[PDB]
DNA sequence: CACACACTCTCCAATTCTCTAA
DNA sequence: TTAGAGAATTGGAGAGTGTGTTTTTTTTTTTTTTT
């Protein structure tokens, strides 16, 4: 009963306001306002309900009358702008706005989180991307002019002269920006307390009909940010940097960038060359596929017997088997239906987090050209002030960041410095001096500081945001080096305290996520090469890195070969490529699981055969089987010590790794 | 009352007749090599020893998960590394 | 094959080596046909010609 | 009717896990 | 850090409740509109 009367008083505000078809303004308007926000507020944190606000979207009070009214104000606004109770018509809008951004407040649902909120989260999850989806379609979505003007009327004044009070409004409206722009789908939480039936979920698809997965990309959102000329906005409020505008503007101007790649920006009928490309590559793997199929129907009877070792009469069926022995034995193989079972495992805004290579969001060419000057034009104009700005607070409450703030800005630093050096090897018309600012001591040693600290907690989230950052600290080490002593203090201190840390990693995250493992494999990649224009000792810092774990972790990721790109295998195949001679170790090589692989790496089902990988990999593999057979040759044990694990023992130790 | 139990790798069937013995008399009179020859063959060819002495050792489980437990028990249970210890000292006589 | 004790790499050879190497002039004289005098349409490999023709 | 199918109700030993082991 | 003694959980066979069939429209009258 409690409901529907909470329902009745929302459409009674609903009646109350007014509407179209110019919208009317009712009577004790300001009054409702007052009163809706009121409710709002007191259900939302005092009493933890999330309740009103769906009743507000159902109504669709966002889209019938709240955005009528910015829209309606806007015009009033340029006609007092150009014609050159102002107080009255323009106090209205605060209101308005400030009810927008709190219903556009991300949800987060935890375990002290109570029943209601995770069992409305579901219901309004799509309702939050009806309102970004209706927002930015609604004529150009100049909604974000009128909320741009929620910021000037501040900021206008002298930063000396703010305003203890008007400082809330810039917080206010800077954090409706970041949170329309970070409205991605949910996921579907499936009821696991039963066991789920022969079949899985039928639709993945978290849309409401009104939402299509067109309209909500943030290619729409990048549109619409370009179309409003809100670039001007985002680029003035950063050329005035020189406190309450830089934690939200952290994330306001990363979101949308949080996961984007950088590839996407240079291509290396424009858009059907790349078409005709990938129908030739899915035209080959398809003729790869028929090479199984029987040259007739299913129903043929091609059957079979192996005369296997011991005069064995094993029926195996299917004409494809009478073409190729190793087609019969790989039926044998996958006939029996008996499998093991393997173990698997955001709470923050989706991304790197949680995304996979091949998620590049598609951008339209005019789009991508004016994000490409966009992010330029904002490192030209306060990139280094607004990461100096910050780095005094980032010095400061260390134990008091919540887990979001770590998320939040290590990707977002880690993103462009690592953008920044991608532009300047691609073109050399940016300088290294617009991101050789990030090589302060004290920021080195805090992020650092950060880095280890979120080890012993377990938080491999907030670790895998420093990793990312790590990869860059030695990458721009090396650009500054080569292009050119302040690269020593930031590169010196891995000497023995932190060698631990980036030679555990890599044994114990084998067991996690795809981007954990391959953001150590990046690490190794960078420090081997770094410390190569001076050898603290080139052969003792490998010498930590040949462990078996070490092994393990870098070819479980030569297993997922249907996805791996062509510098995901290089990189992998390069670590053991330059031990070959350098280091020759080996006899820790000698596992089936870098064999098998390697035959699934020839077989023209894996690799292409056009492109530019498998040839070097396949003569490689060549002297690789080389090695095996002298190898093996030598030692008639070692035919099966090939399979066992390597032993402990002291004398073998020497005498089978090494060859006495 | 209660089902038949999976069979296992237990010790013992690691060492039947078709298994040690077998791969060790057969290793220097079953798989040819030749350079020329495509390295995918070879591979293949070298892989079929294996993948035949595990199908009529244990036809239950799968290439893969056979070697997965293979190499479990190998790095948990310290019987096989004493035996590959054993055979080592026996062929440091030579 | 199963179910007949017959190797399948013999089989393919004996029909490799039919492909090629035969002569339409064996068919000629398995009939016992008088008229085996000629040459092109007997002797010729016919089914390496059937080949070209494929290909 | 009853034999065969599809599936909810129900249940111990092999498979994983982290406290105490070497 | 290693080979080995302790907790803790849940999938694969089986007890069981309720199903699902076989199961049919021929041939023969009677009417009605065209032929």
């Amino acid at each position: 009963f409690s409901l529907t009367v909470l329902r009745a008083r929302i459409a009674l505000l609903a009646t109350a306001i007014g509407g179209p078809p110019p919208y009317k303004l009712g009577d004790d308007c300001l009054a409702c306002l007052k009163d809706l926000k009121r409710w709002f507020k007191l259900v939302d944190d005092q009493q933890k309900r999330w309740d009103v606000a769906m009743a507000v979207a159902e109504y669709r009070i966002l889209t019938d009358d709240l955005l009528p009214i910015l829209i309606d104000w806007e015009n009033k606004c340029s006609l007092a702008a150009k014609l050159a109770n102002k107080a009255y018509y323009d106090k209205i809008a605060l209101n308005c706005l400030q009810l927008l951004v709190l219903m556009t407040w991300p949800l987060i649902v935890t375990e002290q989180s109570s029943s209601n909120q995770i069992t409305l989260y579901g219901e309004l999850k799509k309702h939050q991307l009806v309102y970004k989806k209706t927002i930015l379609s609604m004529e150009s979505g100049k909604v974000l002019r009128a909320a741009i003007r929620l910021a000037l009327d501040v900021i206008k004044i002298d930063r000396l002269s703010r305003t203890p009070r008007d400082n809330m409004v810039l917080k206010l409206v800077l954090n409706f920006f970041r949170n329309v722009i970070a409205i991605e789908p949910g996921e579907f939480t499936i009821n696991t307390k039963k066991s789920m039936p022969k079949k899985g979920i039928t639709s993945i698809d978290t849309l409401p009909p009104n939402v299509s997965m067109d309209d909500i990309s943030l290619n729409t959102v990048i549109s619409s940010f370009h179309k409003n000329k809100v670039f001007g906005f985002l680029l003035t409020l950063t050329s005035s940097l020189s406190d309450f505008i830089n934690i939200p503007l952290l994330e306001i101007m990363f979101y949308f960038t949080k996961d984007v790649n950088q590839e996407l920006l240079f291509p290396r009928t424009s858009a059907g060359f790349e078409l005709s490309k990938l129908l030739q590559k899915e035209h080959q793997m398809r003729k790869n596929v028929i090479k199984h199929t029987s040259a007739r129907h299913s129903r043929f009877g091609g059957l079979l017997s192996i005369q296997t070792p011991d005069k064995t009469r094993l029926t195996v069926s299917g004409s494809q088997a009478l073409v190729d022995e190793k087609i019969a034995l790989q039926k044998l193989d996958d006939s029996k239906k008996w499998n093991k079972r393997i173990i698997k495992k955001e709470g923050l805004p989706n991304s790197l987090l949680n995304s996979q290579t091949g998620k590049a969001i598609f951008f339209t060419e005019s789009n991508g050209k004016h994000f490409k000057e966009f992010i330029n034009n904002f490192i030209d104009s306060g990139f280094n002030i607004l990461l100096h700005s910050v780095t005094n607070y980032f010095t400061t409450e260390q134990d008091r960041m919540v887990t979001l703030e770590q998320v939040e800005y290590l990707l977002f630093f880690a993103w462009f410095v690592k953008y920044q050096l991608l532009r300047s090897k691609i073109d050399n018309s940016a300088d290294i001096k617009q991101v050789s600012e990030a090589l302060k001591e004290v920021t080195f040693i805090l992020v650092s500081s950060l880095l280890r600290s979120a080890y012993d907690l377990k938080n491999w989230t907030v670790t895998h945001a420093g990793m990312i950052a790590f990869n860059e600290l030695l990458n721009l080490v090396s650009r500054t080096k080569a292009a050119q002593d302040i690269e020593f203090i930031v590169s010196r201190l891995f000497s023995d305290e932190r060698i631990q840390l980036l030679s555990n990693l890599p044994k114990i995250g084998s067991k996690y996520s795809l981007q954990f493992m391959k953001s150590c494999i990046e690490l190794t990649h960078s420090v081997l090469k770094v410390l190569e224009q001076y050898s603290v000792n080139f052969q003792k810092v490998q010498a930590n890195y040949m462990t078996e774990p070490v092994i393990e972790t870098y070819i479980n990721f030569l297993e997922r070969f249907r996805e791996l790109e062509d510098d995901s295998i290089k990189k992998v195949f390069s670590f053991f490529h330059r031990v070959f001679v350098q280091a020759k170790e080996q006899a820790l090589l000698f596992r089936f699981d870098l064999i098998i692989l390697l035959r699934e790496m020839l077989s023209p089902d894996g690799l292409d055969r056009m492109s530019r990988s498998r040839k070097y990999v396949s003569q490689f593999s060549d002297y690789f089987l080389a090695r095996l057979k002298k190898r093996l040759k030598k030692s008639p044990a070692w035919f099966v010590g090939l399979l066992f694990p390597p032993l402990h023992n002291s004398e073998v130790g020497f005498y089978q790794r090494y060859g006495e | 009352r209660k089902r038949r139990p999976q069979v296992k790798l237990t010790a013992e069937k690691l060492l039947s007749d078709k298994g040690l013995p077998y791969v060790l008399k057969n290793a220097h009179k079953r798989i040819r090599i030749s350079s020329k020859k495509n390295s995918y063959d070879n591979l293949s060819n070298i892989i079929q020893f294996y993948q035949l002495w595990a199908h009529e050792l244990f036809p239950k489980a799968k290439f893969k998960d056979f070697m997965k437990i293979c190499q479990t028990v190998g790095k948990t249970d310290p019987v096989l590394r004493e035996y590959r210890v054993s055979l080592f000292r026996d062929e440091m006589g030579m | 094959i199963w179910g007949t004790n017959v190797s399948i790499q013999e089989c393919t050879t004996n029909f490799r080596n039919f492909l090629m190497s035969f002569k339409y002039k064996f068919r000629k004289i398995l009939d016992e046909r008088e008229e085996f005098i000629n040459n092109t349409t007997d002797e010729e490999l016919y089914y390496i010609k059937q080949l070209n023709e494929m290909r």
